[PDB]
C-alpha cells in the first residue's frame, strides 16, 4: 500500500558517509529492493533483501533489513560522484508488483583541487545573436543563484572531468540577448569570492 | 505435533484450479477462482487473520504452466481415475423434529472432479445446502464434504447423488429415520 | 542482458492513442509497465505472466491494454491520451515466476501530453568559442553550446570531436532552464560546455560539434501553421581549431 | 497477520 | 459420463511441526497424474527428483539460486511465521464435546442389547472415551466407529458398549478430553 523514504534530496561530500531510510508495511512482507537511478540511465537493482536482519554489502553501498518495524537502511561509505543517483527502495508483497518510496536523490559534490575562480566572455556565434559569460574553476562551496533580472539567463553550477587529466572543475553559464550584459555585473546574485579574475 | 498445508492444483481439459490451506486435516480457506477473492472456512478466521489472494492466483497460473509442461514430458499420459467412497452421516444423533444436517463424505478418489446433488424423496434439493473444496490426504488422493440442514422426519427419505469419471454409474447412499 | 524500449519520447495529442513498445529480456517470465508523473512516485500498472495479466493497477482496464504479439515485444496502448498521462513509462521484467528476483528495468519512455501541438518548438543551437583570456590564463579552451527556445522539455545534448562523440571535459545541465518562466507553455532553454587543452583547441585539424536531438511531432502529426513542422530532428552547430 | 503463500517456480522447458 | 483424458497438475507445501515450533519439517511436493516427481526436503536442503520426471525440474530449480534460498529459509518464513499467524484458533482451539448415552434397541431386560455413547461437535479430535458397568471399567464389548472428521474443524465418534442390562445395573460414560477440565460422565440405567 504506501512506501515512504528519508529524506527526499541529499548532499554529501565526496569521500565523506551517508546513510538514508525506507519505511515500509510491518505485515504481508516478501521482499524490498533498492534501485539506484542515474539522470538518463535506466533504474539497476542493488539488492533485493528477504531474510530480516541480513546485511548485504556491493562494495562501498550495504543494505540493512529490519522487517518487524517495517525500514530499511542504505549505507554510502567513502561517497564517490560516481555515486550520485536517486536511491530507489520498493516493498513486495506476496504478488509481484513493487510498491515504491519517493527515492532519497542523492548528490556527491566533488573535491575541487587548485580553484582559480574566473568570469570569462566567449566570442558570440556569428553574429552576434546572444552574448555568453562564463564562470568557471570556482570551489564547491561557491553557490550559483539565480538571474535575479527576467532578460538574463543563468544555468547552476557543473562539475567537468577531463578523465586524461585527473582535472574537476566547476562551471555555470550567464547568457543575455543585448545591451547593457557584462561579466562584471553577470553573477551579482551569488556569493562570487575576491579573488575571481576578471581579464580587461 | 501438527501439520500445516498449502494444497494447489490445475486440471485439464477442465481448466479447473485450486489453492487451499488445511490445518490438520481441516481447511483455513481457500481461493475461488471466479471472485478471485478469500473463502475463510469459519468466518471467524477471516477476523483474526489475513491472506492476499493473489499470491495463490500468481500459485495457479505457474500451475497451469506447469501442467502443460508436464503434459508434453509424460508423452501426454492421462491419470488413471481412481472412484469414490461415499458415506452418509448426521451432525449430531438425529431426534425427529430437531433440526439436524446430513453430511456427505466424498473419500479417496482422483481425478477432484465430482457431481454431488441431495435428493429428497426422489427430487434434488438445493436449500441451505454447502460444500467444501477438494481438501487433501497424505495418499494424494481427494476429500470431499456436502452439506444439507434437514428436519428430521418419518416421512422422508434422503440420498446423495456422487458422480465420478471412475464410477460405472452414478452412485447414491441412502439415508432415513430409524 | 537488458530491456530496450522505443522511442525515447514522445509527443502527442491530447485524447489520442499510443503505442509504447518494449523489448524484454529474451528468456524472462514476467513482464511490467511502471511509470513515474513527476515529483511523484514511480507507481505500478501492469504485470503479464504466461500470455495473460498477472496483477492490474485500479486506472489500468479503464484506460490502458498490453499486448504480447511475438516471443519478442510486449506494449502498452494508451486508449485516449489525457495531460495526467505525461509522465515516464517504463517497462521491466523478472525471470522468476515466483517473483523472488530483481525487475530489470528499461531506459523508460518520456511521454508528454499537449492540449495542442501549435507551441511545440525545436531548439535553435549555437556554439561559443572560448575566450583567449582563458587560454592566457589557464592554457585550457572551454566551448559553450545553448539550445534556446525548445518545446517540450527533453532533448539530447551531445559534443563530437574529428566526427567522435565525446564524453570528456563535458558538462550538461542536467535541468533545464525556462524562458518566460512565469507562462505555462513557455520554451526552455539548455547549455553546454565542452573543456580541452589551449594545444588541443588551437589545433586547425581539430572540428568541434555539438549536436542537439530534439523529440517533436510525427510522421502522421497535423500541422497547419507557416514554419516547419516542428519534427523530431537534430540541430547542431559547429567550430573549427583557431591556431590564433 | 497475514498468512504468506509458498511461491511457486515455473518447470525446466 | 465424460471419456476425455484428464491431466493433473497438484503441489503440496509441507510444514510438520514438532515440540511447539522447536522442530520443524518442511517439504515442497510436485505431483503429476497421482506420481510425486520432485521435492524439496529441509533436512535434503535441496531439490532430489523422485521419478525421471523430475529430473529436469532437480537440476534447474537447484541451480535457481533466488528460488533455492526462499525453499532454504521456508522453515522460518513460511512454517513458522504462518503457524504463529493462526495458532489462537488452531492450535489453541479448544471445543466441548456434547455427550449423548442412548440403548441403540428397544430391546427388552436381561437379554442382549448396545449402549451408545455418542460424543459430538468436539475440536481437537483426541479423545479417550471409557465405559463402566457398575463403576468398574469394562475394556471388552466395545465397538467404536473411531475419530469421524465432519470437514468443519468439529469431530465426532459412537463407542457402543455390548450388553446384557440387569435390573440393579448402572452404566457409565466417561468422556476425557482436552477441552475440559474435570471428565465428562453421563450415566443410564435399567
Ligand atoms: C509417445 O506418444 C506417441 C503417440 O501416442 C507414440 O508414438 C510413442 O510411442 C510414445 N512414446 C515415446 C517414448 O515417445
Ligand atoms: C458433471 O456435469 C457436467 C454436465 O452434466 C458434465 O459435463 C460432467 O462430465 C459431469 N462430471 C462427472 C460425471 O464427473
Ligand atoms: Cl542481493
Ligand atoms: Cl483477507
Ligand atoms: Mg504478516
Amino acid at each position: 500500500l504506501n512506501v515512504e523514504q528519508s529524506p527526499q534530496s541529499l548532499h554529501v561530500q565526496e569521500g565523506d558517509s551517508t546513510n538514508f531510510t525506507c519505511s515500509f508495511p510491518s505485515s504481508n512482507f516478501y521482499a524490498l529492493h533498492w534501485y539506484r537511478w542515474e539522470t538518463a540511465k535506466s533504474p539497476e537493482a542493488l539488492f533485493v533483501m528477504t531474510l530480516n536482519g541480513d546485511e548485504k554489502k556491493k562494495g562501498r553501498i550495504s543494505a540493512t533489513l529490519n522487517t518487524k518495524e517495517g525500514y530499511s537502511y542504505l549505507y554510502i561509505k567513502g561517497s564517490q560522484p560516481e555515486d550520485s543517483a536517486t536511491y530507489l527502495c520498493a516493498f513486495k508483497a506476496a504478488g509481484n508488483k513493487l510498491t515504491f518510496g519517493g527515492g532519497t536523490r542523492v548528490l556527491v559534490k566533488p573535491n575541487i583541487q587548485n580553484p582559480d575562480p574566473a568570469v570569462y566572455q566567449l566570442r558570440d556565434s556569428k553574429s552576434s545573436d546572444k552574448s555568453v559569460c562564463l564562470f568557471t574553476d570556482f570551489d564547491s562551496q561557491t553557490n550559483v543563484s539565480q538571474s535575479k533580472d527576467s532578460d538574463v539567463y543563468i544555468t547552476d553550477k557543473c562539475v567537468l572531468d577531463m578523465r586524461s587529466m585527473d582535472f574537476k572543475s566547476n562551471s555555470a553559464v550567464a547568457w543575455s540577448n543585448k545591451s547593457d550584459f557584462a561579466c562584471a555585473n553577470a553573477f551579482n546574485n551569488s556569493i562570487i569570492p575576491e579573488d575571481t579574475f576578471f581579464p580587461s | 505435533e501438527h501439520v500445516i498445508i498449502q494444497a494447489e492444483f490445475y486440471l485439464n481439459p477442465d481448466q479447473s484450479g485450486e489453492f487451499m490451506f488445511d490445518f490438520d486435516g481441516d481447511e483455513i480457506f481457500h481461493v475461488d477462482m471466479a471472485k478471485k477473492e478469500t473463502v475463510w472456512r469459519l468466518e471467524e478466521f477471516g477476523r483474526f487473520a489475513s491472506f492476499e489472494a493473489q499470491g495463490a492466483l500468481a500459485n495457479i497460473a505457474v500451475d497451469k504452466a506447469n501442467l502443460e509442461i508436464m503434459t508434453k514430458r509424460s508423452n501426454y499420459t492421462p491419470i488413471t481415475n481412481v472412484p469414490p467412497e461415499v458415506t452418509v452421516l448426521t451432525n449430531s444423533p438425529v431426534e425427529l423434529r430437531e433440526p439436524n444436517v446430513l453430511i456427505c463424505f466424498i473419500d479417496k478418489f482422483t481425478p477432484p472432479v465430482v457431481n454431488v446433488t441431495w435428493l429428497r424423496n426422489g427430487k434434488p434439493v438445493t436449500t441451505g445446502v454447502s460444500e467444501t473444496v477438494f481438501l487433501p490426504r497424505e495418499d494424494h488422493l481427494f476429500r470431499k464434504f456436502h452439506y444439507l440442514p434437514f428436519l428430521p422426519s418419518t416421512e422422508d427419505v434422503y440420498d446423495c447423488r456422487v458422480e465420478h469419471w471412475g464410477l460405472d454409474e452414478p452412485l447414491l447412499k441412502h439415508w432415513e429415520f430409524d | 542482458p537488458e530491456v530496450t524500449q522505443t522511442p525515447s519520447h514522445q509527443v502527442t495529442q491530447m485524447g489520442q492513442e499510443v503505442i509504447l513498445r518494449c523489448v524484454p529480456i529474451s528468456n524472462h517470465l514476467y513482464f511490467y509497465w511502471y511509470r513515474q508523473i513527476l515529483g511523484q512516485k514511480v507507481e505500478f500498472l501492469v504485470s503479464f505472466y504466461n500470455n495473460e495479466i498477472s496483477e492490474k493497477s485500479e486506472i489500468f482496464d479503464d484506460q490502458f491494454s498490453v499486448e504480447r504479439p511475438d516471443g519478442s515485444n510486449f506494449t502498452l496502448k494508451i486508449r485516449s491520451t489525457k495531460l495526467e498521462d505525461s509522465a515516464m513509462y517504463f517497462c521491466a521484467s523478472s525471470g522468476l515466476a515466483g517473483g523472488m528476483d530483481e525487475q530489470f528495468f528499461g531506459p523508460g519512455t518520456r511521454l508528454t501530453v499537449l492540449e495542442d501541438l501549435k507551441n511545440v518548438f525545436p531548439p535553435e543551437v549555437a556554439v561559443f568559442e572560448p575566450s583567449e583570456a582563458e587560454i592566457s590564463h589557464t592554457q585550457k579552451a572551454t566551448l559553450v553550446c545553448l539550445a534556446t527556445g525548445f518545446y517540450p522539455d527533453h532533448v539530447e545534448l551531445s559534443w563530437w570531436v574529428n566526427g567522435k562523440e565525446v564524453h570528456s571535459g563535458v558538462c550538461t545541465d542536467p535541468q533545464p532552464l525556462k524562458e518566460q518562466p512565469a507562462l505555462n507553455d513557455s520554451r526552455y532553454a539548455l547549455s553546454s560546455r565542452l573543456r580541452v587543452s589551449a594545444t588541443f583547441w588551437q589545433n586547425p585539424r581539430n572540428h568541434f560539434r555539438c549536436q542537439v536531438q530534439f523529440y517533436g511531432l510525427s510522421e502522421n502529426d497535423e500541422w497547419t501553421q507557416d514554419r516547419a513542422k516542428p519534427v523530431t530532428q537534430i540541430v547542431s552547430a559547429e567550430a573549427w581549431g583557431r591556431a590564433d | 497477520r497475514f498468512y504468506k503463500t509458498l511461491r511457486a517456480e515455473q518447470a525446466s522447458q | 459420463g465424460d471419456t476425455r483424458p484428464r491431466f493433473l497438475e497438484y503441489s503440496t507445501s509441507e510444514c510438520h511441526f514438532f515440540n511447539g515450533t522447536e522442530r520443524v519439517r518442511f517439504l515442497d511436493r510436485y505431483f503429476y497424474n497421482q506420481e510425486e516427481y520432485v521435492r524439496f526436503d529441509s533436512d535434503v536442503g535441496e531439490f532430489r527428483a523422485v521419478t525421471e520426471l523430475g529430473r529436469p525440474d532437480e537440476e534447474y530449480w537447484n541451480s535457481q539460486k533466488d528460488f533455492l534460498e526462499d525453499r532454504r529459509a521456508a522453515v522460518d518464513t513460511y512454517c513458522r511465521h504462518n503457524y504463529g499467524v493462526g495458532e489462537s484458533f488452531t492450535v489453541q482451539r479448544r471445543v466441548h464435546p456434547k455427550v449423548t448415552v442412548y440403548p441403540s434397541k428397544t430391546q427388552p431386560l436381561q437379554h442382549h442389547n448396545l449402549l451408545v455413547c455418542s460424543v459430538s461437535g468436539f475440536y481437537p479430535g483426541s479423545i479417550e472415551v471409557r465405559w463402566f458397568r457398575n463403576g468398574q471399567e469394562e475394556k471388552t464389548g466395545v465397538v467404536s466407529t473411531g475419530l469421524i472428521h465432519n470437514g468443519d474443524w468439529t469431530f465426532q465418534t459412537l463407542v457402543m458398549l455390548e450388553t446384557v442390562p440387569r435390573s440393579g445395573e448402572v452404566y457409565t460414560c466417561q468422556v476425557e478430553h482436552p477441552s475440559v477440565t474435570s471428565p465428562l460422565t453421563v450415566e443410564w440405567r435399567a
